[PDB]
């Protein structure tokens, strides 16, 4: 029995040191996630005025066509 | 008992083996959305060049024609 | 305690499979990111030398 | 004492993975409005080609 007594607590504290390092990952992965949806919400505020920009293009030259044309006649 | 101790041991085992599964995704996501975080600050930058260069370039369209 | 552990894996898978599909839709945000890239590249290229034409044009018609 | 530690870990650790469902949801709901975003950007950037191309071939014949 004693050794099984003994081979039982250290199972018991290898469990218990399992917990702690699911601990610190979990720790991690949520930090990391925060830190990826802040970028995300970051990089969706570049794409903002990039899609604002291709407007913009479209609009100026769809303004420098008519010119070109009125141009050439 | 033994038995009992074992099995769950091996349960927490395997149960953070799938917590580091977990963890390495998010690790790897944060990567992933940092490098393309780099491609859109070239975009966002070619982009405002383009929007300049065609507002000058309309702007001398109309020029033109007056 | 078993019991609880094993609805705790449960969690964890389900979370699993829920970032496995995360990381599909991020990598093709970056084929998408790519390709955009190329052609914003292209794109401000292409208003360089139209505005180069276009300022010629102010000249000859002005 | 170990068993008390054992436990709440477990139950905290639970509560955190909760969290990160949470957190893995919003992640790919942002990133499925990001990727309609950027391709509606895509669009209007081939469009954009396009139209750039026109005009820098009809200026080119102009000058
Ligand atoms: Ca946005
Ligand atoms: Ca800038």
């Amino acid at each position: 029995l004693e050794e099984m007594q003994r081979r039982a607590d250290q199972l018991a504290d290898e469990s218990l040191e399992s917990t702690r390092r699911m601990l610190q990952l979990v720790e991690e992965s949520k930090d990391a996630g925060i830190r990826t949806l802040v970028m995300l919400d970051e990089q969706g505020e570049q794409l903002d005025p990039v899609e604002e920009g291709m407007n913009h293009i479209n609009q100026d030259m769809k303004e420098a066509e008519k010119n070109l044309k009125d141009l050439g006649k | 008992a033994l038995s009992e101790i074992e099995t769950r041991h091996s349960e927490i085992i395997k149960l953070e083996n799938s917590i580091r599964e977990l963890h390495d995704m998010f690790m790897d996501m944060a990567m992933l959305v940092e490098s393309q975080g780099e491609m859109i600050d070239r975009i966002e930058y070619n982009v405002e060049h383009a929007v300049d260069y065609v507002e000058r370039a309309v702007s001398d369209t109309k020029k033109a024609v007056k | 305690s078993n019991r609880r552990l094993q609805q705790t894996q449960a969690q964890v898978d389900e979370v699993v499979d829920i970032m496995r599909v995360n990381v599909d839709k991020v990598l093709e945000r970056d084929q998408k990111l790519s390709e955009l890239d190329d052609r914003a590249d292209a794109l401000q290229a292409g208003a360089s030398q139209f505005e180069t034409s276009a300022a010629k044009l102010k000249r000859k018609y002005w | 004492a170990r068993e008390n530690e054992m436990d709440e870990n477990l139950e905290q650790v639970s509560g955190i993975i909760g969290n990160l469902r949470h957190m893995a949801l919003d992640m790919g709901n942002e990133i499925d409005t990001q990727n309609r975003q950027i391709d509606r950007i895509m669009e209007k950037a081939d469009s954009n080609k396009t139209r750039i191309d026109e005009a820098n071939q009809r200026a080119t014949k102009m000058l």
